[PDB]
């Protein structure tokens, strides 16, 4: 059962892209290469992927490790006045601490689960979230 | 005068060995607030504190490991940030690095740039810890904009939560006569229990402030009540005490007292 | 292959390693108990390659790394070699265990010292 950790309770995990971190049926992958937030969407987009999405802190706890500062798919929308992920999803309060760093319309990502508000033309470093089956 | 946050955070080693408690000193418009270590922190509960603190201390031990240093016994490193907010509501900021107790490097926000002192032990301290942060991209512009930006969270969260150890206190002032001797007198004039700490206290005669050089000053002392305490005197003829008035200017008050009787 | 494995359930898994974060502060001891209690062992790193991951992990945690005073080296705890030109070594603390932190450095610190750890599967 799953009180233990024995070799017949271990499963495959994904499916996911090739040599992409699988954890609890989510596919993640960091981009070393700089790149503005639209053109961190776009190469995540182009791989049939998001920027990542924060929606739990228990099924997604590994972010709480992440080093440095990278894009999320997370942006402002003036008229409600108010953040929401790529997919029109609204931001779940007591998940993230956004915190007004450069006045901007997109945000960072950084451990444990702040959002660092940040200019979308400033090249940074980013991370693709894949939902599985 | 702002509002301010300042956390000074502290590591040591003895005989390049680093040890493994660190501590923090968080202080909130000039006051003692929290001191943290690893497991706490303390106040004179705060779970979200020690999460952020014990992140910069582990940083801080690992910064002190790249300090080449010949001398035996016990050495400190030390991380000094403070974040401001002014009346007009803009803000400063500084960051800050101590080692022994001797600044050797600031990082300046305006600028994106560190700065050195220009002793020689300074530039090789700071070039130790520089390259450290170089070769494992460890503390980057971004990081040190983001240490700065939570600094500024935090202490809006402070203000907007009432923790404001902070109000006008005026002094409350007595006018006493002394030293009566050979047809002349002192008369001196004492605002207790005042905050803030700037006052204007001076005698007048006819409405005239005197000079300085005819005055004699109290410093201004701390009641251990958290307030101020001080006094201005001077020397006149017998029967001439109504030409002379104390004046004082607290906190947009503008008062003067008379010598009684 | 779409497919990353065989790993627990609620683990980490990238090029078919198995790893999970425990943030309750234990020293080298409890720490590799701990890891062995879920059926893996303290993190040992064994290729720039297939561990470049490592390279995002914030702070520093226990790995599986010790030093034996006789032979005058470090090794992991399964008694393999420390590969050269993979980790480098600094001294931070007097102890005979090592914190990994990015980017591939271990920071010698007294076993007997709290610390978070990393746990990854022996499919070594």
């Amino acid at each position: 059962n799953q009180e233990v950790q024995i070799p017949l309770t271990e499963s495959y995990c994904g499916p996911c892209p090739k040599n992409w971190i699988c954890y609890k049926n989510n596919c993640y992958q960091f981009f070393d290469e700089s790149k503005n937030w639209y053109e961190s969407q776009a190469s995540c987009m182009s791989q049939n992927a998001s920027l990542l999405k924060v929606y739990s802190k228990e099924d997604q706890d590994l972010l709480k490790l992440v080093k440095s500062y990278h894009w999320m798919g997370l942006v402002h929308i003036p008229t409600n006045g108010s953040w929401q992920w790529e997919d029109g999803s609204i931001l779940s309060p007591n998940l993230l601490t956004i915190i007004e760093m450069q006045k901007g319309d997109c945000a960072l990502y950084a451990s444990s689960f702040k959002g660092y508000i940040e200019n979308c033309s400033t090249p940074n470093t980013y991370i693709c979230m894949q939902r599985t089956v | 005068e702002p509002h301010s946050l300042r956390y000074n955070l502290t590591v040591l080693s003895w005989d390049g060995s680093v040890q493994s408690g660190f501590l923090t000193e968080v202080h909130l418009d000039g006051q003692p607030f929290l001191r943290c270590d690893r497991q706490k922190c303390r106040a004179k509960t705060w779970d979200r504190e020690t999460r952020d603190l014990t992140g910069n201390g582990k940083d801080l031990r690992m910064t002190l490991a790249h300090i080449k240093d010949q001398k035996e016994g016990l050495h400190s490193l030390q991380e000094i940030r403070v974040c401001e907010i002014h009346e007009d509501n803009s803000t400063r900021s500084s960051h800050h690095f101590y080692y022994d107790g001797e600044l050797f490097l600031s990082w300046n926000l305006e600028t994106k740039e560190f700065t050195m002192p220009q002793s020689s032990r300074a530039q090789t301290l700071a070039m130790n810890v520089r390259n450290f942060w170089k070769e494992d991209a460890m503390k980057t512009k971004t990081h040190f904009h983001a240490m700065h930006a939570d600094c500024l969270q935090e202490l809006r969260r402070y203000l907007k939560s009432g923790v404001v150890l902070r109000r006008t206190v005026p002094p409350m002032v007595n006018v006493t006569r002394s030293e009566a001797s050979e047809g002349n007198i002192t008369v001196t004039c004492r605002a207790s229990g005042f905050y803030p700490w700037n006052i204007t206290l001076s005698w007048r005669q006819d409405g005239v402030s005197l000079s300085h050089d005819t005055q004699q000053w109290g410093d201004v002392l701390p009641d251990g009540n958290g307030t101020y305490q001080t006094w201005v005197a001077t020397r006149i003829c017998q029967g001439e005490e109504q030409r002379f008035t104390c004046y004082m200017e607290h906190s947009g008050n503008h008062s003067t007292h008379p010598v009684p009787s």
